[PDB]
């Protein structure tokens, strides 16, 4: 089952040559190839083998795609038509319309879609193989597909140890005559057979050596034994039972409660064979804003990993920054100035509705107790577990109760379950032994995956969850596709609080950060890297000295030292009128007298009643400076 | 004053349509009592005061929505019958605090 | 004299003691304060020019410090500084306003590229909303605004129903006037309208009738009976003398609001005694002007002139087909010329069979093109190794492969932190590139106006990096199993889609409104409207070809 | 009824669709008479809405949903 | 070269490698303030006899609002 | 907090002027602890903290007057 690409790949891995094939997924070839840390990459053609015949030092501006090399093949009869990225167009018509097919964006035809005229419909890869496993290919067990022609991230063979011996029953034949909605009826019918989940690719190859779990069907006691039969097991809420507990399960591994996507696939392709770019990614699961080579080349990518051709910077970090954002607004507010005489801030039946009702507040911020990365394990639990609006309606209009919805959604109370490691997964291939590396190479800390799992397991239970829910399920489906997405943007509106003036433009700087102070109708004030305004930083007249790195400390212990116990004391720091570091900064019997920007001085910490003799900040700049002239001194030529 | 309705079931029944109240009310309490009607209407013909279907659930244009009344603390959302409409989170807090806690407690 | 609503004297002189006064209509009144707008923000640059006031004087004016002229030693209205003043203190808003329109026009004005550089208005600022009224007066049922590119939908006498907002869109809005809205009120959910308001009866209240056009049908029908009805606005037609059968026809009640001084159109309507419809000519109590109309008096624009009785005959008796009456306009005098309504364009060369479906409304710019050049032109005059010119097309190919692949196609664009991506490039090469961008693939969030879209596009972005990666260094496509040349023209320009026509030829056309639909019985092959051809029958609007009937050929 | 007087709001959980399948097309006044017919036969409901599909015609039936703007001018 | 009670140097040329520089007094520095003061408003009349700059300018400065000179089409 | 004495009494007997709290006190805490010795010594020298002599009466010029304190309700 393995491509040329992986197996050339491998082959040269094992001869531990200079050349190992840069080798994305799907079994393609990356249009750009370099040696191990060889400094001389080249564009290469379909099969891998091939070479555009000048091979420069470093990467490559850009090179023409497997597209383009089969149109200046044909030119150098039918014209193989491409979008303007690097892919197939899904339909593929001769230069005369008169045939027109269907193609996977490497070349072969789908056979029934061959007809005269445009085709519409045109079927994806997951409709292609569940069509070829009705028609003779060895996999019986039809894999699991979304709403459209794609499959699911998690899928499940379900069937082992069918007649004592491993392998997969014939689980298309199976589901028909033997109407199981029910584990126990199903066990009652067939016994000895065991879930067998895991996570796909894109093309729905399973990944190698992770995520091969295997799960028991005699712990669970079924709910909703009252519905109808669902026309697929993809429907069926076995399934989602066995994918919401596997999810749990790799809750704990991995730091993540979802198979990793395509950036942490690709990173991990590329660290295992030592490649010399690797992919950076983040917690969410999308490639970053700056993704530099090894040594050299930098530049920018979207969400997809295409580079944007025109911010290669060589060494310079591109800064394709996200947090740019000011000149959206400026030139919105300037055309709101050239109207005549008549992205937001949040969607607009949200903020109201949600954020100040106190609904979200419980659910991330009532228990907020060290839950940095649980917010966006809450994002994934929320899309993950309701993956549909329906599955949440049916799951709101029985559950009457809500401390039985974990016993209905879950493997009956499953999640105390994986929370002290009882075992429903044996005969897997993670596992079998205990800072600490994941399934993907992730950073692992089990106390924090175990305490967000025990809090999303105690939320689970709270009646608000069931109320807050019913809203989630009444936004509109243009705001928002999933109820991931839903949750997403619900904590997005926590810092839309803006209701703006019409005609306040935004200052910003020459690359577009925003300006320290904003001014409007007489009045400035100080905002930070984002849109906010410094609260009390509005002066009257003009002009505010924006804090400096003293006045911020200030207010930051004074907030804090408002929430602790009543003889407790902290360090607060004493600024001047300016916002310079008082010399002497003082704590609890020890006065030690500071430098600047809060740098204590080694040698002066004394006990308090002492006087002191501290140098002025001239005898500090003169310290700076002398180190600073016999360092530059020690210069080599 | 001279009424005996007061102001929300004036503005909910919408007395400032009525023609024998014809000129004693300003134009803006005759816009807060249509929304005031919407909002009444609305709750009595589904069961939520921002939309008038049980099934259509789109986003509401003619007010600022409603929040609902969650039990606890950090909510108790209310509306305000103002001129804007909008939105409170406590109603009498200390002195239903006193007339609930304390003076019960005192009670028994 | 005219008034104002809250018993208010317009501004204008009283007219004479024999003598007819206009009033402006809903629209006309806030087209005459955005002219009014317009003039200000004008005098203020004129005044500028002159040196004649200090630059700190608008300083003192914003934050409210107000020196007479007794305070600096002038006398007291000689220079008229306390209306400049005063100019902005009418408002916040519209002093910023003032203020910005004011710099814009002055910092072009004095700097358009003048006699010092070239010229052709690069730039090509468009000014403020101005709003667009019907032939007497009223709101159009759609506005368009051409900086950005919005088309909302209006109400009766104000403006903005909810909703209806669009931007780019190839489509013109489809909005209901005020008979259809109340039409559909009516049959929905019952909220009628009253024949007479004071104290109206069940018996009074109708749901009514429209024309297919949209405006009011002529006889209204309720449970009581039925009477005549104004085709503007649904209220009796003749409150005094309201007649059933044969109601009067529109220039004689016409007069008679005139005559009474309830109307005022500025004339008195002289119409047909025959048949109570209006004659050709009518114009101005002094004598004047004058001009020629269709039906209702809705002043045909090609023919006011001063000259006495201007000829406006009726045309050769047959038409081009059966349909008699040309819609939107009339054939005024092949010894004729046709004339169509306000804001409507002829998209035929006449303004040799002149067709009924001949003029359609005009909507905004769609396509906007740029063009690069090389001087690859023939194959000996630069280093392609070659003398040969019959395959061409490869090398067009080839050229744009190339281009695709280093960028130069699809134009990034950062949308408040995230990138989008816009197609500019369909048989662009040609040599000659031409990016043709489409406006509707642009977002209104990113890029919201179109001189935004001219610096975007001409920018760094993509002829920034072009003619970098030219001039300085070579990019060049070997081919072994380009000559620089300047463009004479390096600009933007707009263009209608592939099925419209530009009917404005001159790119410098204000209010952006050049793009009209291909009508009814013709098809767009050339961007021109060429008239189908005998045997075929085209049904479409807009079409591209045209389609042939076996029955009946 | 015209276009005109139409909010699109895909969120209605209230409604059939029923598809009506020609290649070689019929008059559309057959088709359309006799999903006309087929909510004349039940009571609930009270819109139909036809829409012509590439292979089809589709007939979608509404209970009677309307959206109200209410102000002080005009309902 | 001359600085302020704060490490600030002063405004003016450094003087040459053998050349005594001078530095003002306490109240020959709010002097110089004060010549500045009147130069600044000396050459805002200047420019305002040359008609150099728009007269609603000032006014957008006073309410907030900046434009660059990409903004109004100018190098 | 490291020390034991309360504000007014860190003010009233001047701790900002100590030697040995010598940097660890701002600049105006310096001049509000000088006023605020200024009310303590005009109060310990006359009974009124407003006047340093019970028969001068000038007009207070150091700091704010500081009123008496009259038992009654409004005051
Ligand atoms: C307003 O509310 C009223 C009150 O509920 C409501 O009237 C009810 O409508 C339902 C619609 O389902 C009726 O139920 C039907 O009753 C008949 C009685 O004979 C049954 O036969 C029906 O079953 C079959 O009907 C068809 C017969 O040919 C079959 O084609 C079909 O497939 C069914 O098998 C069905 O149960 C009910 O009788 C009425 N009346 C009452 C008093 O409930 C009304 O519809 C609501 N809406 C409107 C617009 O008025
Ligand atoms: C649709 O029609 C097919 C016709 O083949 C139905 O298949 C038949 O279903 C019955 C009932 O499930 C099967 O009977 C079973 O036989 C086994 C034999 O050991 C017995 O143990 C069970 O108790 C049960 O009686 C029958 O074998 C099967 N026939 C086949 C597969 O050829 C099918 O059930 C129908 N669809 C539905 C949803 O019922
Ligand atoms: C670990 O797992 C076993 C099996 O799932 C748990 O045993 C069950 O315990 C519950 C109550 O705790 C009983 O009601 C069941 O009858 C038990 N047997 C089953 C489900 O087969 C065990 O309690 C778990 N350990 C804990 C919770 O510490
Ligand atoms: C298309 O077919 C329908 C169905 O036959 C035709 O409808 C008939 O029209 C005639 C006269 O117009 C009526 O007398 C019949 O009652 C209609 N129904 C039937 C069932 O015959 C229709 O005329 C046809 N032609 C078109 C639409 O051009
Ligand atoms: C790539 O491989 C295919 C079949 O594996 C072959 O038909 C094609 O010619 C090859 N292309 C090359 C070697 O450029
Ligand atoms: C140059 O000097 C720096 C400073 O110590 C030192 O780290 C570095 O090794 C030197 N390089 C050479 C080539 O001497
Ligand atoms: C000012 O007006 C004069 C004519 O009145 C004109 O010649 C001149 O170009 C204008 N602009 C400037 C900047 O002087
Ligand atoms: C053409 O129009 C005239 C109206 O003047 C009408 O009498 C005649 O029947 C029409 N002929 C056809 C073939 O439509
Ligand atoms: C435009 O480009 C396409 C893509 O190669 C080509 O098929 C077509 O012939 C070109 N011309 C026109 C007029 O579409
Ligand atoms: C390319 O552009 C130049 C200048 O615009 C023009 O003279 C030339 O004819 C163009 N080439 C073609 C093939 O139209
Ligand atoms: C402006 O300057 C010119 C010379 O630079 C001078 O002659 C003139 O008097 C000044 N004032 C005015 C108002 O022109």
């Amino acid at each position: 089952p393995l491509r040329p690409c992986e197996l050339q790949r491998e082959t040269a891995f094992l001869k531990q040559a200079d050349y190992v094939p840069q080798c994305a997924e799907d079994g393609s070839f990356q249009t750009v190839q370099c040696q191990n840390d060889g400094r001389s990459c080249w564009c290469v053609g379909a099969n891998g083998s091939e070479v555009l015949g000048s091979r420069q030092p470093g990467r490559p501006v850009a090179c023409l795609s497997f597209c383009q090399l089969q149109k200046q093949q044909i030119l150098l009869s039918y014209l193989p038509q491409c979008q303007d990225s690097g892919d197939y167009a899904p339909v593929q018509c001769d230069v005369q319309q008169v045939q027109c097919w269907c193609v996977d964006a490497e070349g072969m035809e789908v056979y029934g879609t061959r007809q005269l005229g445009r085709p519409k419909r045109c079927p994806r890869s997951c409709e292609i193989r569940n069509r070829r496993l009705l028609h003779g290919v060895g996999d019986k067990s039809p894999p699991q597909c979304s709403a459209e022609g794609e499959f699911m991230p998690v899928q499940c063979k379900f069937v082992n140890t069918t007649d004592m011996m491993i392998f997969d029953l014939v689980h298309s034949y199976n589901r028909f005559p033997d109407a199981f909605v029910t584990f126990s009826s199903f066990q009652r019918r067939f016994p000895e057979v065991s879930g067998y989940c895991h996570c796909a690719d894109s093309q729905g190859r399973e990944l190698a050596e992770t995520g091969l779990e295997l799960l028991l069907d005699e712990i669970y006691d079924t709910i909703f034994a009252g519905l109808d039969l669902p026309s697929t097991f993809t429907e069926t809420t076995l399934y989602r039972i066995l994918q919401r507990r596997f999810l749990a399960v790799q809750s704990v591994i991995s730091g993540r409660f979802r198979c990793p996507t395509k950036c942490e696939v690709e990173r991990f392709t590329a660290t295992s064979f030592g490649h010399p770019y690797v992919p950076s990614c983040r917690r969410n699961g999308d490639y970053q804003a700056v993704q530099c080579q090894t040594e050299g080349p930098c530049w920018c990518v979207d969400a997809q990993g295409k580079e944007m051709h025109g911010t290669r910077q060589q060494g310079e970090p591109p800064s394709c920054a996200e947090g740019q954002s000011c000149a959206s607004e400026r030139q919105q507010a300037l055309s709101r100035l050239y109207f005549g005489t008549s992205a937001t801030s949040c969607p607009p039946t949200i903020k109201e509705l949600f954020v100040d009702s106190g609904l979200l507040r419980p659910m991330v911020e009532g228990q907020s107790q060290q839950f940095s990365v649980s917010e966006n394990l809450l994002k994934e639990a929320i899309r993950a577990i309701f993956p549909s609006r329906g599955l949440a309606r049916l799951a709101l209009q029985f559950t009457t109760n809500p401390k039985r919805l974990q016993q209905n959604l879950f493997g009956g109370k499953f999640l105390v379950n994986v929370g002290q490691f009882n075992l429903s997964g044996a005969l897997g291939t993670r596992g079998t032994f205990n800072p600490t590396v994941g399934s993907f190479g992730f950073e692992i800390n089990l106390q924090e995956n175990q305490n967000a799992l025990k809090f999303l397991a105690s939320l689970l239970e709270l009646p608000e969850f069931l109320l807050f829910l019913q809203h989630a399920i009444s936004v509109p489906e243009d705001v928002a596709r999933d109820l991931g997405d839903v949750m997403e943007t619900v904590l997005s509106s926590q810092t839309c609080e803006q209701t703006p003036e019409r005609l306040f433009v935004p200052s910003c700087t020459t690359e577009g950060s925003y300006e320290d102070v904003q001014c409007f109708s007489g009045e400035c004030w100080c905002v930070n890297s984002w849109g906010k305004e410094l609260p009390g930083s509005r002066v009257r007249g003009g002009q505010p000295r924006c804090p400096t790195d003293c006045e911020k400390q200030r207010a930051r212990m004074q907030s804090l030292m408002g929430s602790q116990p009543a003889g407790s004391t902290l360090f607060v720091p004493a600024c001047t009128s300016e916002g310079h570091f008082l010399p002497v900064q003082c704590f609890n019997s020890e006065c030690y007298c500071v430098d600047a920007e809060g740098q204590a001085i080694p040698g002066t910490r004394s006990a308090i009643g002492k006087p002191k003799k501290c140098p002025t900040p001239c005898q500090l700049q003169s310290e700076q400076a002398f180190l600073r002239t016999v360092q530059a001194l020690l210069s080599n030529s | 004053g001279s009424l005996e309705l007061l102001a929300d079931v004036q503005f909910a029944l919408g007395l400032p349509f009525y023609p024998a109240y014809e000129g004693q009310f300003s134009l803006e309490e005759k816009s807060l009592s249509l929304k005031i009607m919407q909002y009444f209407s609305h709750f009595i013909r589904s069961g939520n005061p921002n939309y008038p279907y049980e099934f259509s659930r789109k986003v509401p244009t003619f007010a600022t929505p409603w929040p609902d009344f969650v039990p606890r603390a950090g909510g108790e959302n209310y509306k305000e019958f103002s001129e804007l409409l909008p939105n409170r989170q406590g109603l009498k807090k200390a002195d239903c605090s006193f007339w609930s806690k304390y003076i019960s407690s005192l009670k028994t | 004299w005219c008034v104002d609503e809250a018993g208010q004297e317009l501004e204008g002189m009283r007219s004479e003691p024999s003598k007819l006064p206009t009033c402006p209509g809903s629209c006309e009144e806030a087209k005459l304060r955005v002219l009014q707008f317009i003039r200000e923000t004008e005098e203020i640059v004129s005044a500028s020019n002159s040196s004649r006031f200090p630059l700190g004087e608008s300083f003192l004016v914003a934050k409210g410090i107000r020196l007479r002229n007794e305070d600096l030693g002038l006398p007291p209205l000689f220079p008229p500084r306390e209306a400049f003043a005063e100019q902005f203190l009418r408002g916040s808003d519209y002093a910023i306003r003032l203020a910005a329109q004011s710099t814009l026009s002055f910092y072009q004005r004095r700097r358009f590229s003048p006699d010092d550089s070239a010229g052709a208005s690069a730039l090509l600022r468009s000014g403020p909303y101005m709003p667009q009224c019907d032939a007497f007066g009223s709101w159009e049922p759609v506005q368009c605004h051409a900086g950005t590119g919005h088309c909302w939908c209006v109400d009766e006498k104000g403006g903005f129903i909810p909703g209806s907002l669009t931007a780019r869109s190839l489509q013109i809005p489809q909005c209901p006037t005020t008979c259809e809205k109340s039409r559909t009120s009516g049959l929905l959910s019952s909220w009628k309208q009253a024949r007479s308001q004071e104290n109206p009866s069940p018996k009074d209240l109708f749901v009514p009738a429209c024309l297919e056009t949209g405006e009011y049908a002529r006889l209204q029908a309720s449970g009581a009976g039925t009477w005549c009805v104004d085709p503007a606005s649904g209220e009796e037609l003749r409150p005094g003398s309201s007649s059933s059968a044969q109601c009067p026809s529109l220039c004689n009640v016409l007069k008679s609001g005139v005559l009474s001084r309830r109307v005022s159109p500025g004339y008195v309507p002289a119409c047909r005694a025959e048949d109570g419809g209006f004659s050709p000519v009518q114009c101005d109590q002094a004598q004047g002007s004058c001009w020629c109309v269709m039906d209702s008096g809705e002043e045909v624009p090609g023919t006011r002139v001063t000259g006495g009785q201007p000829a406006c005959e009726s045309p050769r008796c047959p038409l081009p087909f059966n349909a008699s009456e040309v819609v939107g306009g009339t054939i005024l005098c092949q010894q004729c010329q046709l004339l169509c309504r306000q804001g409507s364009w002829s998209v035929f060369p006449p303004g040799q069979l002149p067709q009924p479906r001949a003029c359609q409304r005009p909507q905004l710019w769609q396509t906007i093109q740029t063009q690069g050049h090389f001087q690859l032109q023939l194959p000996p005059g630069k280093m392609c190794s070659a003398d040969y010119a019959d395959l061409l097309q490869t090398f067009q190919v080839f050229i744009l492969d190339e281009l695709t692949a280093r960028g130069f196609c699809q134009i990034q664009v950062k949308t408040f932190g995230t990138l989008v991506s816009i197609p500019v490039c369909n048989n662009s090469s040609v040599v000659n590139v031409t990016w043709k961008s489409r406006l509707e693939d642009i977002p209104v969030a990113s890029l919201p106006d179109l001189h935004d879209i001219e610096r975007a596009l001409v920018g760094k972005d993509l002829l920034g990096r072009f003619t970098d990666l030219i001039q300085s260094g070579s990019f060049q496509l070997h081919l072994d199993s380009q000559g620089d040349h300047f463009g004479t023209s390096p600009r933007t320009w707009f263009g209608c889609s592939e099925g419209f026509y530009q009917v404005l030829t001159s790119e410098a056309s204000q209010d952006g409104l050049g793009c009209v639909k291909c009508p009814e019985g013709s098809y767009s092959q050339d961007e021109e409207c060429i008239p189908c051809p005998v045997g075929f029958y085209q049904e479409q609007a807009g079409s591209l070809a045209c389609v042939p009937c076996p029955v009946g050929r | 009824l015209a276009l005109s007087s139409v909010v699109v709001d895909p969120s209605i959980r209230h409604f059939d669709v029923a598809h009506v399948s020609t290649a070689a097309t019929s008059n559309f006044s057959a088709v359309r008479d006799l999903c006309l017919s087929e909510c004349s036969q039940h009571e609930a409901c009270l819109i139909t809405t036809l829409q012509t599909q590439p292979g089809a015609v589709r007939c979608m039936f509404y209970a009677d949903t309307q959206s109200c703007t209410h102000s002080l001018q005009g309902q």
